[PDB]
């Protein structure tokens, strides 16, 4: 199943499964026919596939053509005008005429120094992409930016310069490091931030089976992606679509491509200090919840929103904040002053003169305007700042109406309560908590109740089945949601033997040495058999699927 | 090697030298344990697979930065301008990352002068030694002879104050031993009965890199000192 | 008489006399508006020429509006990546934005180079092309050829990237050398040529009064 | 200074002032350059017997300390001249060498020129 996607008016996307060492080397020599080819990548992926390719394709040229391959040191550091100076230099000793054909074989450090090595060879030369990061699979391939890094900062040099053939093989995915499948799921995270509320949702379901698969040890690293193989198409495909028919509407960054630097305004800024030992989407992740809570601060993005653009950053374990103690551990403890920051920030290319712009999110899946807003210093200042200086007054005869975010204890107890009884109710108001979130999938795995929600997700739909739940086969997930354990080990004592004769709770590591001794003293009392399967008086309990409590005295 | 390097943090040893190459669970294990012990985090590169200019040395920077207390990276010149490029190299890392000092070489003939320029804990010979650990090294006395010839090491005056000091073996002591070490400084008289105001200008100029001080004037200069 | 040229489907080619310290300056305010102008020339050409404009520019331009200049050394040996890198750092010393507006002025030299800076610059910026030699008001400064030296050859690494303007003031010519004046007329003859006996024949007989004055 | 090679300007002790500050030496430079590879080592010999009493090893190794060059000579005894003399005379740490009695005329066949 071969899907292709336009881009600028041609369908010059392919996205498949093992067209590296076949269908590239033919469409090529096709499609792109040169004197001289030259394909570049770095010292990780060289020996692993090049010299396989070399093979395929010197079968397939003909008499007079030639395959020139090299390789330049992997990461950041190579976005620079000494390694630019290096692969010309390098392609000019080999007398590299107009006619060259480049292959950028790599992610997105090959296909930024690379594609801008071929914006510039000989005033411009033709060039394909081939990304093998998940991150330049569904952004960095896309789109023809290319770019270097100076001292100043991120890509501040650089040339728009389309990809005459985007071959995006999914293959490359099995030898790609966990940490750099994290990385990449930044821009995917950002990618339907801005533009797929739905995207979003199943981004969240998929986390936790994402990143199961990735740190898999499974008999092999094909083997080892196949569970999520279909959650993978669905991520490239769907991402790289977004970004081929924003580029078609706007390639050069007049309005609407400004949308795609989603927390990059404040994420660059980041990535100029903590480069090249914090990588790009790790920096992204940042500056995306700077750049949400900045929008919360301007009033045009809700609270609910940033929590949850926040919990799905980390539900992939990227950084939320620059304080991070991975981020502390890669940098050798870096500090990333404001004034250093702001300083950075006055060289982002979306900034009007002295005026910085950013994208604002108003909600998840949409932008407050289809470009960048203007930011005023003070605002972002604020959100970068560790400590709030606070001007005295309030204006004379004010009257204000504010409500506070809603109370855990009772949010709490209205969707327990509510999921148990028969007929629907609309909560507003409610905290979506962590004892809500994981409270909510425990009874929908349980099929105790349906949810659904409205208004932007401040109202939650519950229809509940009257308390007749179905012991679930899998452990239910709970992390270290306190009050979510406490509520569900009495609730999961009510659901009928379906599956199994029992139903059993687990969590976080800190949540097994956390105490439930007293409240299962009550439910072994009351006629509910329960088992501890590792600590005693703590969790993860099994805990027995009748149908309720005995009843009478407790 | 996890067994040896025990020994060594047993030992209480100040500084201890992992390589980078080491496997990641011996690393980790000698990193946990390392207490007050200095960690010298290691790379050399004999067969010259690397380069200070292109940035094929930045993997191992990044590593040794998470794992070392100190980072020490050796490589090879094949030509005067590999050294040029080193020292480059070094000073853009420490500009980004102030706080973790580096050890930066180069071996053979054609990198000594890295070992001159080096300026922090260079590793060196003595020619009481059998052997020299690495082709090339040179000695401390050499380098900081090397540093003199090239000014890094600036000249300075030293004084014997007082009288009379015709017949002081001062300048004789200390004039031998900067020739010995490998220092330019040189000693000389200055007779005076006071503590003059052309003393102090001896004193406060630039070239001042030390005095001693005799009869009479032992207890008359401090004024003149600041602490 | 000043005689505007269409170049790429628009008249931004304009050929006067004496533009440099008048209509150059009013011209790039109301057709190019910008927060920040960026006017790079070579030592020989600063100080005779670049503070008269500041004067005149500086007296129209609105408030929040500025203009930067820099000077790099004059000659082929400028044509090279370290120029670039030294431009490009200066420029972004002074936080110069998007909305920049460069203006070339000089001789191939400077066009070829500045244009370069322009053409890769944040991915692009707008410049203009102010001419100073005669191959440059003949040849360099129209066709949007940018480039730099490498020490394989020349012109092996650049970019086409066309000037929003070009503003050939003859009076340039007034203070050129007499060497550079023969270097542009190769470019002359050249192009005469490969496309015009009769102007061919008009370079025959003028050659005589021409290198005279 | 050190490093410029060709016609480098250099001072001397004997005169009254430095012609620029901070130039160095002809001496100076050139154990400069020793220390760094830049004039590599040689060995020097002395060829020949008996030789235990000769003065040549104290004149060419007080010069070379003089000039600033690291060079060092040294004895070697032998009547013949040997297979594994000229292993020392080829060698490529080979400076030059003095030739003494008894080799004054039988060293000639071994040499080049
Ligand atoms: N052009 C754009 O619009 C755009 C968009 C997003 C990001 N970017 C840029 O992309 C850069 C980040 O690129 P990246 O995240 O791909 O980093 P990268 O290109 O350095 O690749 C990540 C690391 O993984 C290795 N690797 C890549 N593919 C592999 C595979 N199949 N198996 C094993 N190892 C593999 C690489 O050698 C490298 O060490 C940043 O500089 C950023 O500015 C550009
Ligand atoms: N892009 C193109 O299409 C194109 C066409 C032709 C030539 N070129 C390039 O242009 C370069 C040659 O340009 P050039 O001949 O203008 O050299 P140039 O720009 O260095 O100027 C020549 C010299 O005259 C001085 N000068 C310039 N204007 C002056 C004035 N009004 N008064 C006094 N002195 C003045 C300069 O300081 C310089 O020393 C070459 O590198 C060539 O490759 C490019
Ligand atoms: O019953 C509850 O909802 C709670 C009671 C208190 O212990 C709180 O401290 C706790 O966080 C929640
Ligand atoms: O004459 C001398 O050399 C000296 C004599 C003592 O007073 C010492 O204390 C002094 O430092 C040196
Ligand atoms: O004893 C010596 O050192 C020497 C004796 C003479 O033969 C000299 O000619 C020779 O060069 C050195
Ligand atoms: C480190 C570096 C050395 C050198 O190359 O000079 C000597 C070696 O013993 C040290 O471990
Ligand atoms: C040239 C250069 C000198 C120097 O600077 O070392 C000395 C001067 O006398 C020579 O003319
Ligand atoms: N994600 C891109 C944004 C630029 C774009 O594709 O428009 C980057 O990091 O540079
Ligand atoms: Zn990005
Ligand atoms: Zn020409």
């Amino acid at each position: 199943e071969p899907t292709r996607i336009a881009i600028l008016g041609k369908e010059d996307i392919i996205v498949d499964h093992g067209i590296w060492l076949n269908f590239v080397a033919h469409d090529l020599l096709q499609t792109l026919p040169s004197s001289t080819y030259v394909l570049i990548t770095d010292t990780n992926l060289y020996t692993t596939y090049v010299p396989p390719f070399q093979a395929v394709f010197e079968a397939a040229a003909p008499r007079d053509v030639r395959l020139l391959t090299y390789a330049i040191p992997p990461g950041e550091y190579s976005k620079s005008r000494e390694t630019k100076a290096e692969i010309e230099d390098w392609m000019l000793s080999h007398a590299c005429t107009r006619d060259t054909v480049i292959i950028a074989l790599g992610g997105g450090v090959i296909g930024d120094m690379i594609g801008y090595v071929a914006a510039t060879f000989m005033r411009g030369v033709r060039f394909v992409q081939v990304p093998t990061t998940l991150l330049a699979m569904v952004d960095s391939s896309i789109g023809g930016k290319t770019a270097i890094d100076t001292p100043m900062g991120k890509n501040l040099i650089g040339a728009f310069w389309q990809p005459r053939r985007i071959y995006i093989d999914l293959a490359f995915l099995e030898t790609l490091p966990v940490r750099e499948f994290i990385n990449g799921m930044a821009e995917v995270i950002k990618t339907a931030a801005i533009w797929n509320e739905t995207e979003f949702t199943a981004l969240e379901e998929n986390a936790a089976a994402i990143l199961e698969a990735v740190r898999s040890k499974a008999s092999s690293p094909a083997a080892r992606l196949a569970p999520i193989r279909h959650i993978l198409k669905r991520i490239v495909l769907g991402s790289a679509r977004v970004k081929a028919e924003v580029v078609s509407a706007d390639e050069r960054e007049g309005g609407l491509r400004n949308l795609l630097n989603f927390g990059h305004s404040i994420g660059h800024a980041y990535e100029a200090i903590l480069a090249p030992q914090v990588l790009h989407g790790e920096c992204v992740a940042i500056g995306m919840v700077k750049e949400a809570e900045l929008a919360r601060y301007l009033g045009v993005l809700r609270p609910s929103a940033v929590a949850r653009l926040t919990k799905l950053i980390a539900s992939y374990d990227l950084p939320t904040s620059v304080h991070d103690k991975r981020i502390a551990k890669l940098s050798a403890g870096k500090e990333c002053p404001v004034d250093v920051l702001l300083q950075k920030m006055a060289v982002d290319k979306k900034n009007e003169g002295r005026k910085k712009k950013i994208v604002l999110l108003s909600a998840i899946g949409k932008t407050y305007e289809k470009k960048a807003t203007v930011v005023d210093d003070r605002a972002i200042r604020l959100v970068l700042s560790p400590s709030v200086r606070v001007t005295p007054g309030v204006p004379k005869g004010l009257s204000v109406t504010v409500t506070p975010p809603g109370s855990k204890s009772i949010s709490n107890r209205a969707l327990v309560l509510a999921a148990l009884g028969e007929g629907t109710t609309r909560i507003h108001g409610l905290l979506h908590s962590d004892d809500v979130q994981y409270m909510l999938a425990a009874i929908e795995q349980l099929h105790g109740a349906d949810f659904s929600w409205e208004d932007a997700g401040e109202i939650l739909v519950v229809t509940g089945k009257g308390g007749k739940l179905q012991a679930s086969k899998e452990p239910l997930y709970l992390g270290n949601a306190g009050t979510a354990s406490r509520f569900l080990t009495s609730v999961v004592a009510l659901c009928a033997p379906s599956a199994v004769s029992s139903t059993v709770l687990t969590g976080n590591a800190r949540m097994k040495v956390r105490p439930i001794g007293a409240l299962v003293d009550a439910l072994r009392a009351n006629g509910v058999g329960v088992k501890y399967l590792e600590k005693e008086k703590s969790l993860p309990v099994e805990v027995d699927a009748a149908g309720g409590f005995a009843g009478g005295v407790i | 090697a996890l067994r040896l390097y025990q020994t060594g943090l047993r030992s209480g040893v100040e500084y201890l030298d992992l390589e980078m190459t080491m496997p990641d669970h011996i690393l980790q294990a000698v990193t946990d344990a390392k207490g007050f012990t200095s960690i010298i985090a290691s790379h050399h590169d004999p067969q010259c697979k690397l380069s200070w200019k292109s940035g094929s040395w930045i993997p191992f920077y990044n590593k040794a930065l998470q794992y070392g207390d100190v980072i020490k990276l050796v490589g090879v010149a094949r030509e005067m301008a590999d050294n040029f490029a080193l020292t480059n190299f070094k000073a853009k890392m420490l500009a980004a990352h102030d706080n973790k000092p580096m050890i930066a070489l180069n071996m053979g003939t054609a990198g000594k002068l890295s070992r001159v320029l080096n300026g922090f804990l260079t590793p060196v010979s003595h020619p009481a030694l059998p052997s020299k650990a690495a082709p090339g090294q040179l000695s401390a006395t050499e380098i900081r002879q090397a540093l003199s010839l090239i000014g890094e090491i600036e000249p300075k005056s030293f004084y014997l104050f007082g009288k009379p000091i015709s017949a002081s073996r001062s300048p004789a002591l200390h004039n031998t031993l900067f020739y010995k070490t490998g220092l330019p400084h040189h000693y000389s008289r200055f007779e005076t009965d006071e503590a003059s105001k052309a003393l102090e200008s001896l004193i406060r100029s630039p070239d001042f890199g030390g005095a001693s001080v005799t009869i009479p004037l032992k207890l008359d200069i401090m004024p003149l000192l600041d602490s």
